[PDB]
RNA sequence: CGCGACCUCAGAUCAGACGUGGCGACCCGCUGAAUUUAAGCAUAUUAGUCAGCGGAGGAGAAGAAACUAACCAGGAUUCCCUCAGUAACGGCGAGUGAACAGGGAAGAGCCCAGCGCCGAAUCCCCGCCCCGCGGCGGGGCGCGGGACAUGUGGCGUACGGAAGACCCGCUCCCCGGCGCCGCUCGUGGGGGGCCCAAGUCCUUCUGAUCGAGGCCCAGCCCGUGGACGGUGUGAGGCCGGUAGCGGCCCCCGGCGCGCCGGGCCCGGGUCUUCCCGGAGUCGGGUUGCUUGGGAAUGCAGCCCAAAGCGGGUGGUAAACUCCAUCUAAGGCUAAAUACCGGCACGAGACCGAUAGUCAACAAGUACCGUAAGGGAAAGUUGAAAAGAACUUUGAAGAGAGAGUUCAAGAGGGCGUGAAACCGUUAAGAGGUAAACGGGUGGGGUCCGCGCAGUCCGCCCGGAGGAUUCAACCCGGCGGCGGGUCCGGCCGUGUCGGCGGCCCGGCGGAUCUUUCCCGC
RNA sequence: GGGGACCGUCCCCCGACCGGCGACCGGCCGCCGCCGGGCGCAUUUCCACCGCGGCGGUGCGCCGCGACCGGCUCCGGGACG
RNA sequence: CGGCGACGUCGGCUACCCACCCGACCCGUCUUGAAACACGGACCAAGGAGUCUAACACGUGCGCGAGUCGGGGGCUCGCACGAAAGCCGCCGUGGCGCAAUGAAGGUGAAGGCCGGCGCGCUCGCCGGCCGAGGUGGGAUCCCGAGGCCUCUCCAGUCCGCCGAGGGCGCACCACCGGCCCGUCUCGCCCGCCGCGCCGGGGAGGUGGAGCACGAGCGCACGUGUUAGGACCCGAAAGAUGG
RNA sequence: CGACCUGGGUAUAGGGGCGAAAGACUAAUCGAACCAUCUAGUAGCUGGUUCCCUCCGAAGUUUCCCUCAGGAUAGCUGGC
RNA sequence: UGGGCCACUUUUGGUAAGCAGAACUGGCGCUGCGGGAUGAACCGAACGCCGGGUUAAGGCGCCCGAUGCCGACGCUCAUCA
RNA sequence: CCCCGCGGACGCUACGCCGCGACGAGUAGGAGGGCCGCUGCGGUGAGCCUUGAAGCCUAGGGCGCGGGCCCGGGUGGAGCCGCCGCAGGUGCAGAUCUUGGUGGUAGUAGCAAAUAUUCAAACGAGAACUUUGAAGGCCGAAGUGGAGAAGGGUUCCAUGU
RNA sequence: CAGGGGAAUCCGACUGUUUAAUUAAAACAAAGCAUCGCGAAGGCCCGCGGCGGGUGUUGACGCGAUGUGAUUUCUGCCCA
RNA sequence: AAUGCCUCGUCAUCUAAUUAGUGACGCGCAUGAAGGAUGAACGAGAUUCCCACUGUCCCUACCUACUAUCCAGCGAAACCACAGCCAAGGGAACGGGCUUGGCGGAAUCAGCGGGGAAAGAAGACCCUGUUGAGCUUGACUCUAGUCUGGCACGGUGAAG
RNA sequence: CUAAUAGGGAACGUGAGCUGGGUUUAGACCGUCGUGAGACAGGUUAGUUUUACCCUACUGAUGAUGUGUUGUUGCCAUGGU
């Protein structure tokens, strides 16, 4: 019965819910377990990096989350095309490449290549077989400076471009930025039947004289 | 621990609080939020007002992340940039005037709440109050849309 | 009017294979309530849950968009956090209730049909020989059979593909062994076997001791071992173990090299010419169920029944219009995830024999029910049986002696051995049932080192001892004070910054090559 | 993209003044105290015993009695207005 | 101040038995009312009933504080303890708080004084300052005439106490103004790359879980309510499968 | 001597059977058997609810309720 | 907690009721104690554990504390006082 | 300007100690304190203990308003407790409570359906009940006789206890 | 061993059956009488389902569904 | 009348006496026709009277068997707050306890049925519960089966 | 018939005393009511009457306390009548 003020509760507790609870006390274990698999991952790819392929840069979808940058599933093919690297022999050096993914602004395409092309200088390339090094890398900084990378392949990283402190222009100061956003939800809410009205007077304006 | 509670110091007492007369019984009045509006109107009238009946419109696949636009009050604007900055600023002979861009610090709209400080100023936002472009114009700074 | 080919069928204890049934905690496909809540109750809830049926595996399912979105776009599946008790559903009552984006765990992609080209290039079976056995493969041979043009194989699948030219790069694959590595790896890779420190030192306690004292040299000895268990106590050094990138022995697996048997066969860029798709399916109506899905989320039945600049989706029904996005009606796929059953382990602020599993034990046993099914009670002598020889009464059970033991006032349902209840002994009492509260009295068992009843500070007197009492000298150590007497300081400022982006750091939403690497 | 400059906090130093030696410590002094060793070897000091000693404190082994003082109370005499 | 003290006595209100006087009906429970001819209770032992999770609310304690919080993940010989602890900072994504209001489209919280001017038209352009107004209360704090002192006086040297009055006023309360969003009534202006069925502004009422120089977040504890077996035991029933 | 009595074998199974009919019988159970499970079903109703001392200390009234053996609400109480 | 009940007085229904229903205050419930022999509600008075004194209401033949006063004045005889 | 005396009680776990005044009923209920009590965990007691732990018994000595606690004696034979924190499956007289045990009833009700036993002997420690003999009775062939089915499962038969 | 008898009233015709475990009856059944459905592609009935199954190895002198209750004598009026 | 309230209807018969029986009457609360009215035989069916018979009774007695009883052996259970002598009082209005009085004498045996508001069972009557179940019905809401229409399987020819 | 055939109480005395005719379960018939299941202070018929051995009360039966033991013969308190 409800007793004074108080906060109207609907606890979801009416489907015999304690036959399904699910408790965490192997949680520590499993972060053991996942660790050890990890440290066994990298071993087994000893000279490649831990994390694993290197994943384009990517903008996030929405109106919330379209100032962030984030890595994606793979590069395009069309950023494949112009970095010159083949969609079949990408995933054997370690670029994630992501068929279904398109381009549709030149910025994004052309800053995931520059991605592209500066690993591609960065990667150190075994020869298949280490007595005959057909086209791989020369021996003297592949045996050297081969080392297993940690943490994600060139982390993907939000910039931003610092604007230089300036001399405001009276042009500037003459903007009126609330009647400009009120004037263009204006516009836009009113654009089709603004139209439709200028139809009806053009159909009035071709048999005004009769 | 159980050693802090009234349980520890009804032993002996035999109706353990809950009264001889009514007694402790399992569910007198109904389970949950039951007869809110026949035998329990009163609490739900005077304390949830508001609580039966529909008003509005519905909106099937509401999507949040449509209508996400922070805010940020003129009182705090200058929290977004350095101390470096506003020192500076002020102590410039020119008038140069530092850009603040709340979009970067994580808010879409500058709301007018407060008071700004006498120097110029411009602010980079999406959405502007019109009384915070009046503000902003009154210290002499400028305000500049971005998308 | 027989003989052949094919088609569609049939029989066989025909040659060789496969399925069935069990378990079922987790998983997949169905079927599917009511108790209950709504303070009644029918929609709703319980719940797509219990029960019922089928099918799997070490995981399963899902899965590489007929997606999400509407952005400056993301990009298979699965799981976690959040979104969010939100959008929404709901006698809009009780109640119910996701998804996208974001951050993580993991991360992997692909194959057909169709359209075409290639002398069916393809596959199974049976004999013969060789290399082998270790789950039965490879090679060679057969005017040896069969499948298959009612379509096998190679290329190729929307990420476009093919064929021709032109140019460029010759670039290098996967399989089973021979001998040996690095010795496989956080220092063995795994499985099994056998081993590796130091007190039973002296004196004592005891039935027994693992107890208590001691062990000169900074201290009994070892300690990378002071976890645990056993042993007559309570043990790091008595024993097994414990620690150790400790030792030895046996067995098995994938990893690189030289060789071997065989396969192994052109890749990219430009141009031109071609080629491009899954139908009683989609979609529509209706019905029933289901969902948060609301003029209908999904599923299914019936009726209608497609198209190809088409089709689907774009969370309010409809017409027109633009736009975005994907490409259904074929298939496979590891990881992250689940696990109250099983095998083998480790642990615990849990329980301690009416507890904890029903079951600490000849427990799913005894026992009950025709059956489905129901289902207990029950641990402990002692260190060691040393488990009472022998004598005596009795027909014996049972006794009295004796004996073992530290103890039988531990004697085979025997550690301890409460209460209720009973027997006997002792004391007291007794016609208002006992019992009880308050107040005394009598008696009794005990207690009080009870029984000539405190101690100790100063002074006085008497009778004895001992240094040495005070004050001075030497040495040591403390307390307090001292303009810092001298340092070392510390707190706050004070300047040259000598001092740091080379000869000290970390940060800044502060300015820049107007000396330097990408437009 | 670097590398620079500047700013804010730092750093150990070269140095002075400032408040104090502090509960951050040493050396010197001064005073005091304690201890050890000498000297002091007796009208000092200390130790134990005795007195049926005195002064204080606590308390009497048990059972009793008395006295005065103060608080509360119940009564009784006498006298004055 | 007196008496008495070892094999008989001395003290022990407790504790054992007995006697007497006074008082005294059997507990638990429901109930207006139980000793009840109201129910349960022959006796003893052991067991036996407000718990845990989740969600709220308020109070209290702790840390940080316009922030707070790593709980999911990751990094640290991979593990006696340790399944702990530590660390992350471009792991703070995210949660809650920092902004409300409207069904929604949407909009979205600063005033006060001094001056010249249109006409200081209940008013529009500026300047300068200060930065959430005012009234009445208001702990505390500040000033304070006059007093309190010495063996005594002419004359002040330093501070202490009391002190009528006066002042600044915390928190908080009452009230009056002001600001934001919704909605009415009235009315006149202003803006332009879109001259519009465009956009903005004013005055006066009224609706809001608002503003008006933040108080929250996390953790712990307590109490209360609720969903769960829900303090413990208890139906007559209903369903599924045998 | 009959619609007679009786053994054994068969058939009918739970909202079903079987009944010369009594709601009879259906394994001592029948106006819906028995067994297991859903299930610790729900109960405004009955019974119980375990140590001590200290301090404070009630109500059976108002309003609304398919409310009249119950709640919500105000009142009375305690704590801070 | 939301079953109340009782008493003086006011008061409605009823022949009436230890009946039913209101008002007001107090009480019992929740409360022991002195008195009414006995008794939830009457009268007195409310309560920590005690010693002394005094009272309340009520009593003072005996039970049973207190008149065992040389108490005062009357009234009354009952073979159901 | 202490000094023939160099000296002068106790106190103040400040969550402590001390002073003064008033007050004290209580169901349902609320709160506080508990050096009340049980079990386990982290610390601590150079804790206790085979020269005797826990438990149990006790006309033994006491403490506390109380919950309870300490000590003596006996029994027992291996473990246990205090303090600071932590955590609960933490306190019983009741529930026609659960399980187990034990009373009064009470040496009581009772050992009464179907006619019936008696004598002698044997074995034997022991004879109303066994065996043998003798006698008197009963079932009376629709049996208290002789054999089967179902069901039971060794009850069959010897010997012994 | 082994019927007391007679005169009547009510009910059921009779024989039979029935509430195992309080009712043996006047209750049920019965023969007789009456009514109704149905010619099989059917009537009545079972069945989750099959052109499944029972009556039915049946066919109106038969199956199925009711009421009344031997014989005798009657069975009136009302289709709103 | 097994059907009549009024009702023990009225009249006759049966008896000394009949709320009973039989016969008769009938404005019959509320008889009646597939059930009415009769009628032999039959009935562990309900009722009345008569003969006979008797311990049913007046009015009780005696006898027999087995018990009970006593003994040897053996040996429960129900029930149990504590218990157990009364009168009155008051009291939850019927006390074993309380008040006032009457009084009260170990341990027991055979009986007994006044009390213990004796035991047996959480009253089955009655009421309440927003608790059921069996059954009924134009209660509400459904449903198997059935009747009917439509679409499909579902075709080939003619008269219209 | 008689002298008279008075009225009442004792849990409307008395069911572990009986009986079970009535009322008041379940079977059944009739009448009335109801669509029906079913109902009827209407009629009718058939329908399990359990336990004492406990305490007291009462009835009888042994005994018990005091006169030393034991016996004979007696008295009468009290109760009944
Ligand atoms: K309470
Ligand atoms: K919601
Ligand atoms: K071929
Ligand atoms: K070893
Ligand atoms: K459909
Ligand atoms: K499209
Ligand atoms: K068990
Ligand atoms: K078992
Ligand atoms: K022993
Ligand atoms: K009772
Ligand atoms: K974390
Ligand atoms: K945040
Ligand atoms: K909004
Ligand atoms: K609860
Ligand atoms: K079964
Ligand atoms: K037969
Ligand atoms: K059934
Ligand atoms: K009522
Ligand atoms: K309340
Ligand atoms: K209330
Ligand atoms: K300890
Ligand atoms: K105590
Ligand atoms: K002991
Ligand atoms: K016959
Ligand atoms: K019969
Ligand atoms: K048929
Ligand atoms: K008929
Ligand atoms: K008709
Ligand atoms: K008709
Ligand atoms: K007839
Ligand atoms: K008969
Ligand atoms: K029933
Ligand atoms: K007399
Ligand atoms: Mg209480
Ligand atoms: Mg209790
Ligand atoms: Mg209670
Ligand atoms: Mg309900
Ligand atoms: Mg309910
Ligand atoms: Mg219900
Ligand atoms: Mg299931
Ligand atoms: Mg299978
Ligand atoms: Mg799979
Ligand atoms: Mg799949
Ligand atoms: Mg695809
Ligand atoms: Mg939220
Ligand atoms: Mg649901
Ligand atoms: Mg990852
Ligand atoms: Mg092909
Ligand atoms: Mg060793
Ligand atoms: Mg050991
Ligand atoms: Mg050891
Ligand atoms: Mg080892
Ligand atoms: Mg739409
Ligand atoms: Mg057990
Ligand atoms: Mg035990
Ligand atoms: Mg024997
Ligand atoms: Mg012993
Ligand atoms: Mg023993
Ligand atoms: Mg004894
Ligand atoms: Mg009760
Ligand atoms: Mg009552
Ligand atoms: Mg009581
Ligand atoms: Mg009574
Ligand atoms: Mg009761
Ligand atoms: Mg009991
Ligand atoms: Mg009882
Ligand atoms: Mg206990
Ligand atoms: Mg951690
Ligand atoms: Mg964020
Ligand atoms: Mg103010
Ligand atoms: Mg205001
Ligand atoms: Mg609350
Ligand atoms: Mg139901
Ligand atoms: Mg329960
Ligand atoms: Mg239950
Ligand atoms: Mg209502
Ligand atoms: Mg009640
Ligand atoms: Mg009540
Ligand atoms: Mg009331
Ligand atoms: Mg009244
Ligand atoms: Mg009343
Ligand atoms: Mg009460
Ligand atoms: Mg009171
Ligand atoms: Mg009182
Ligand atoms: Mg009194
Ligand atoms: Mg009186
Ligand atoms: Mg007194
Ligand atoms: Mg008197
Ligand atoms: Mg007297
Ligand atoms: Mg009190
Ligand atoms: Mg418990
Ligand atoms: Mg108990
Ligand atoms: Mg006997
Ligand atoms: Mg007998
Ligand atoms: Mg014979
Ligand atoms: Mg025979
Ligand atoms: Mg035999
Ligand atoms: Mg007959
Ligand atoms: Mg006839
Ligand atoms: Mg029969
Ligand atoms: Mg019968
Ligand atoms: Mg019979
Ligand atoms: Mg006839
Ligand atoms: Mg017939
Ligand atoms: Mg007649
Ligand atoms: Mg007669
Ligand atoms: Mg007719
Ligand atoms: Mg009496
Ligand atoms: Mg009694
Ligand atoms: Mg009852
Ligand atoms: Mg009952
Ligand atoms: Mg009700
Ligand atoms: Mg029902
Ligand atoms: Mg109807
Ligand atoms: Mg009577
Ligand atoms: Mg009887
Ligand atoms: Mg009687
Ligand atoms: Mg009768
Ligand atoms: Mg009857
Ligand atoms: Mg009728
Ligand atoms: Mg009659
Ligand atoms: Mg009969
Ligand atoms: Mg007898
Ligand atoms: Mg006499």
């Amino acid at each position: 019965a409800p007793s004074r003020n108080g906060m109207v509760l609907k606890p979801h507790f009416h489907k015999d819910w304690q036959r399904r609870v699910a408790t965490w006390f192997n949680q520590p274990a499993r972060k053991i377990r996942r660790r050890k698999a990890r440290q066994a991952k990298a071993r087994r790819i000893a000279p490649r990096p831990a994390s694993g392929p290197i994943r384009p840069i990517v903008r996030c979808p929405t109106v919330r989350y379209h100032t962030k940058v984030r890595a994606g599933r793979g590069f395009s093919l069309e950023e494949l095309r112009v970095a010159g690297i083949h969609k079949k022999v990408a995933r054997t050096i370690g670029i994630s490449v992501d068929p279904r993914r398109r381009n549709k602004s030149t910025e994004s395409l052309q800053a995931n290549v520059q991605r592209l092309k500066e690993y591609r200088s960065k990667l150190i390339l075994f020869p298949r077989k280490p007595s005959a090094p057909k086209k791989g890398d020369s021996s003297a900084e592949e045996l050297k400076l081969a080392t297993q990378l940690t943490g994600p392949v060139m982390p993907v990283r939000n910039v931003y471009k610092k604007e230089k402190a300036r001399v405001i222009t009276e042009e500037e100061k003459n903007f009126k930025a609330f009647a400009s956003l009120r004037m263009a939800r204006a516009n836009a809410r009113l654009f089709g039947i603004r139209a439709k009205r200028a139809k009806e007077a053009a159909e009035q304006d071709v048999e005004k004289k009769k | 621990p159980s050693r802090l509670r009234k349980t520890r110091k009804l032993r002996g007492h035999v109706s353990h609080g809950h009264g001889r007369i009514g007694k402790h019984r399992k569910h007198p009045g109904g389970r949950g939020n039951a007869g809110g509006l026949h035998h329990h109107r009163i609490n739900f009238d005077k304390y949830h007002p508001g609580y039966f009946g529909k008003v509005g419109m519905k909106h099937y696949h509401l999507k949040r992340n449509q209508s996400f636009c922070p805010t940020v009050n003129l009182d705090k604007l200058w929290t977004l940039v350095s101390e470096q900055t506003r020192v500076n600023a002020a102590k410039n002979k020119t008038g140069a005037a530092p850009i603040i861009d709340v979009v970067r610090s994580g808010y879409y709209k500058v709301l007018g709440k407060g008071k700004l400080p006498k120097q110029p100023v411009i602010v980079k936002a999406k959405f502007f109050s019109r009384r915070a472009e009046e503000k902003i114009k009154s210290v002499g700074g400028a305000c500049v849309l971005v998308a």
